[PDB]
């Protein structure tokens, strides 16, 4: 059937039956009608950069196609991706004019990096939508932050703070993805899935307070020994 | 249809952001060139799950998500924002659409008052 | 006024392709990742002249070429969209645009069944 | 409310340019290959200040521009052509969409000929 | 007057008059409105090469418009131009994005070559648009599939295999132009009006089987001496 | 409030007020509702070419935004830039696809020249729009003839000979911007704002006829001796 309308009946929200007529509703204006869109992370995804982006894959003879939408939910949880082939070509689009980044994240998972890329687009296995600003598209955009979220069609009854986190990622879009907490351009974490946001940013300023960054001209990697949602080489032990 | 939420959670607060185009603009911050940048047109607002609204929207998202993917798929257009004003035409044209039989049930009609102003003669 | 097709010749059948927005879609098909690609998205169907509508079909499309040229002359977009949505606003401003005068002829509503319950009284 | 030209002065008369989308071609010339080119495409007229009118447009351009400024701040389209069609919508909506309770001041339904027609009975 | 409406009234199709109103017309929702675009093919128009390509001509001063159909008839024909001037310049602008093929063509005349192309854009002399996926141009775009066709908007009542033949063309859009007709890359025939496309296919299997085609490293091109609608050098005798 | 909407009533036009709702009003098709534009020469602001500069202002972080018109408003002055910074870079965007210039002006002022060009984006410092081909824009685009003016939206009731004026400009868009009026490419005039658009053409024409141009290959440049709206180095003296 066609596109649900979200309406209020009986204190709860419900579908408006096309099939039938309710004169009681009344539709005065335009403005009594939103598009919102809401996301992912409220519905208990894991939100980690493993597990969110093993739910994007490329593929090839699909059109991109955008929707727009008039107010959405602050994320917890955003990203951000510059993935190129190993030849050094890229693999996501250049954001096209007027789509700019979701409007309030409070981190934003920057992914550098390469992998095969056996597509042309970017598409959400799971059928969902990234969200931009007042744009939700079906394809990832190069180097634009985005949220995962759905879209709903309602009628209506008659400070910020952002923190960027780099990762690099090697064979991304794959079975086998590694990925790396950047601390500095020397300096790395071998990234798991159970790292959260809040914990990164405590072991990156213990990183750099206790001295434990690269004195050399090399890449040091370290591994963290294994010493709920969000609303409610060497070692180190 | 109700709506039944079938999320492995539910996160009841709605922390929302959104924009307004009939703001009260205090003095020339409504030109352009003296403006907010694209970072502050923004109000923000939250809304908690009474009437257990908020779950319920996260639902309706998820299962407008096949019909709307369906719909942009046999869509040319490269950005739609059609969409909530065809469904204002097509609430019109499911209510005015045809000749209007007073007291019929596809007709939107109340001839109370002129059924009573027709008694007092 | 009536279709006169008046074309050197007439295909009185009609094999056509078009897209549905609300294909009943099978499992994980309608999620673009593994949807169709661009060339399996149609539909077929096949139209004989029955009541000769396929000849006037083609008939009424070649009279709508100069009036559609001239509103595309005249329109500033680069791609036009809107056209069926501005014909369904202007049936109803055609019908409900003023005020209905109940029996006269741009007025459609049938007040038979109220001036029945009229009757009854 | 009632408009007030508050500008330092005013041409009261209007020299203007527009497009016609009826326009009666002569001919080939509803063609693109053989129709004017995009400067020619335009039609003119004058109109003076009768009823003060021209004045008046004038001021009514000026107090549009607010409200039209913040409604394209709000607005992702690059391009916007759909106000007028959208007050055409909300014109209806304004009139039909609700239940009509006749002889009620926000519905547009004069009963008078049908009140009328019952009188001869 | 404004732009034709087609309607059913008493087992015929109609347009609606506008100046007229018909209360027992019903509009239930806009999904009884549609866009369709019908072939020039199935008005009779000849679709060989050379005549198809004579409706056609450059004009300046014109922007370019397009318009959406939301069904389309299966063509015999369609045509793909490749068109350069003498010099090397391209004749024909770019697909814009998001304008694909028509997409039912049983035979796929594609020609390259050159021409004067004494125009921004290339028309359609007689008023007709060039149909591609679902958008109806005024004018022809490069290397793109499309039939020629003509729109009509209508309220309704309350395998596939493709060919591609290969041409050759010198002074393209002119009074005297010259069409071969593509066996390989050095061997072509004589292109003619009354060749069909089923008649230089069976010539292309005959040329391949007796070979005919060019065992040297030159260009050969044969003549063919002289011995309905659709749905109804050397020498060669 | 929304947009305001002119109807009239009562031999006078006025705002429609949206609370309030008149069935006497009938609106029968979409062609009785008009978008038009006015111009601001006819509200009676300086037109000279150092006057109207200073309305206009560079600035980041707004994205250009553009509405379309029905209909205009011949005007008497119209602009065009082309605004490089002192590198040469360009301060002014390529116009978009199918914005083509104002189509209706007695006197064209085409401005060349450096500036600093502090922003993204060429605005209008008093929130007016720059009127285009039936688009009415937020911004400056390059190159593309442009008046300044105002949109309205209107409830119906139920030759031509262009000249340009070319001008060179050093500093523009500051506190001490110098213009100079061009003869030909080595005969200037200083530039004031008093000069109307009628007195510059006699001045070339009698610069022309007099001998006074430049002789040399050096650039010869003149001032002028100091010896109500439109529709009611060496010295000359
Ligand atoms: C709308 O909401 C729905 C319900 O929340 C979403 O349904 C999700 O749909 C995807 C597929 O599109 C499922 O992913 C699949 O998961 C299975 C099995 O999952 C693994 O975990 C289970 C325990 O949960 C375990 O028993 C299994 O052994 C699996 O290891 C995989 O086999 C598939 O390959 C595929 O990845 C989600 O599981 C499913 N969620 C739920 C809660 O059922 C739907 O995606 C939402 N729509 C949108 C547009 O967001
Ligand atoms: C809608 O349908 C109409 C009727 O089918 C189409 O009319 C066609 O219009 C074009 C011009 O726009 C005509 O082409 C002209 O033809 C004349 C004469 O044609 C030659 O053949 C006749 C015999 O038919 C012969 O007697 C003459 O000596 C000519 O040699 C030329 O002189 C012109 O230069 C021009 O090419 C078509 O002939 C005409 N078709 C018919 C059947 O009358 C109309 O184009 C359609 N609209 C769209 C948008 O497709
Ligand atoms: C709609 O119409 C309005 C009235 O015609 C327009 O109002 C204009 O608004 C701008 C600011 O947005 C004003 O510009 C300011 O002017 C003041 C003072 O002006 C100078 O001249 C006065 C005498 O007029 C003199 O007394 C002063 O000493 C000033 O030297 C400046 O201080 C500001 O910096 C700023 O430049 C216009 O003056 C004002 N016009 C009038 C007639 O009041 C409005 O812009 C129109 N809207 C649109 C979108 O066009
Ligand atoms: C249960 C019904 O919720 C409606 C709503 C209730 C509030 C406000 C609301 C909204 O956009 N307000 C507008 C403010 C500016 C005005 N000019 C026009 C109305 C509407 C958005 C919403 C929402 C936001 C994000 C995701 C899902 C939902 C949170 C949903
Ligand atoms: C005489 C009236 O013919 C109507 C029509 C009858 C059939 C189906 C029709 C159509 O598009 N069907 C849709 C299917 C998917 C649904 N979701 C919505 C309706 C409609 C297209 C048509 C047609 C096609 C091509 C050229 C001219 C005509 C051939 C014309
Ligand atoms: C006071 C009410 O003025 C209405 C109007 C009266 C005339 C004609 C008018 C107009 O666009 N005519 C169309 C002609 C082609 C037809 N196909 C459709 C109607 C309408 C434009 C206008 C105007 C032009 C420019 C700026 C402001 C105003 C000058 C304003
Ligand atoms: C690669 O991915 C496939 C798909 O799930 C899986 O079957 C296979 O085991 C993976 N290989 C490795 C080495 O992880
Ligand atoms: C780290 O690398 C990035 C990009 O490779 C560079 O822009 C940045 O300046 C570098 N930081 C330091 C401290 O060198
Ligand atoms: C890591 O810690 C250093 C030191 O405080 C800080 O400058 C840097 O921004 C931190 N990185 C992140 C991602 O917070
Ligand atoms: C030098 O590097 C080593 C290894 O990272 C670290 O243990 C040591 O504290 C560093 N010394 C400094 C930062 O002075
Ligand atoms: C060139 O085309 C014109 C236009 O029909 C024609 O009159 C002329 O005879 C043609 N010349 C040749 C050599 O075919
Ligand atoms: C024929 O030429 C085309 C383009 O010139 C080329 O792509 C193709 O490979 C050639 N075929 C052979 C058999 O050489
Ligand atoms: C011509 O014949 C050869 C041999 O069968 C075949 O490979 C080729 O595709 C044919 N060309 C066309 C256009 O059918
Ligand atoms: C060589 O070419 C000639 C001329 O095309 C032809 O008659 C002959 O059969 C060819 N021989 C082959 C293909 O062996
Ligand atoms: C530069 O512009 C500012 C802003 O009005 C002004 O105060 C200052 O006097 C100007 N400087 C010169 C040299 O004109
Ligand atoms: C003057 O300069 C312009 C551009 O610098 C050039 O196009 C034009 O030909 C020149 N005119 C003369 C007479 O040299
Ligand atoms: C200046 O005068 C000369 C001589 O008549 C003329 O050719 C030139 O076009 C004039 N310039 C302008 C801007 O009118
Ligand atoms: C040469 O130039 C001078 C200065 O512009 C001028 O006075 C004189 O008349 C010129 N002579 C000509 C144009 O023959």
């Amino acid at each position: 059937r066609s596109i649900p309308l979200g309406v209020i009946h009986n204190s709860a929200l419900q579908v408006s039956d096309v099939d039938k007529l309710v004169c009681r509703d009344k539709l005065s204006s335009t403005n009594q009608l939103r598009s919102v869109g809401l996301n992912l992370e409220g519905n208990g995804v894991a939100t980690d950069v493993p597990s969110a982006t093993k739910r994007w894959g490329f593929r090839s003879g699909v059109p991109p196609k955008v929707v727009n939408y008039e107010a959405g939910e602050w994320a917890e949880n955003c990203y951000n991706l510059e993935i190129k082939k190993p030849d050094g070509s890229e693999c996501l689009p250049a954001a096209p004019d007027g789509i700019r980044g979701f409007p309030r994240c409070r981190y934003v998972h920057k992914v550098s990096g390469t992998g095969p890329c056996a597509g042309d687009f970017a598409f959400h296995k799971e059928g969902a939508f990234f969200l931009y600003d007042r744009l939700a598209s079906t394809v990832i955009y190069r180097g634009t932050t985005f949220a995962e979220g759905v879209v709903a069609f309602l009628i209506l009854p008659q400070g910020y703070y952002s923190t960027t986190i780099r990762y690099q990622a090697t064979g991304f879009g794959t079975n086998e993805t590694e990925y790396l907490f950047e601390v500095d351009n020397l300096t790395y974490v071998q990234l798991e899935s159970r790292f959260t946001p809040q914990f990164l940013l405590q072991l990156n300023e213990t990183i750099y307070t206790s001295g434990k960054r690269s004195n050399t001209t090399g890449k040091l990697i370290w591994k963290v020994n294994p010493e709920w949602a969000f609303w409610e080489x060497x070692x180190x032990x | 249809e109700a709506i039944v939420n079938a999320q492995p959670k539910c996160n009841p607060n709605l922390h929302y952001w959104t924009t307004q185009d009939e703001g009260a603009a205090i003095g020339l911050a409504w030109i352009p060139y003296f403006g907010p940048a694209a970072e502050g047109i923004y109000i923000e607002g939250l809304m908690h799950n009474q009437d257990g609204l908020i779950c319920g929207l996260r639902q309706l998202a998820n299962e407008t998500t096949q019909a709307l993917q369906l719909f942009l798929r046999a869509t040319t257009e490269l950005r739609t924002f059609s969409i909530l004003n065809r469904k204002a035409i097509d609430f019109l044209l499911q209510r005015w659409g045809g000749t209007c039989h007073i007291l019929g049930p596809d007709c939107c009609i109340e001839p109370a008052d002129w059924t009573k102003n027709i008694t007092d003669k």
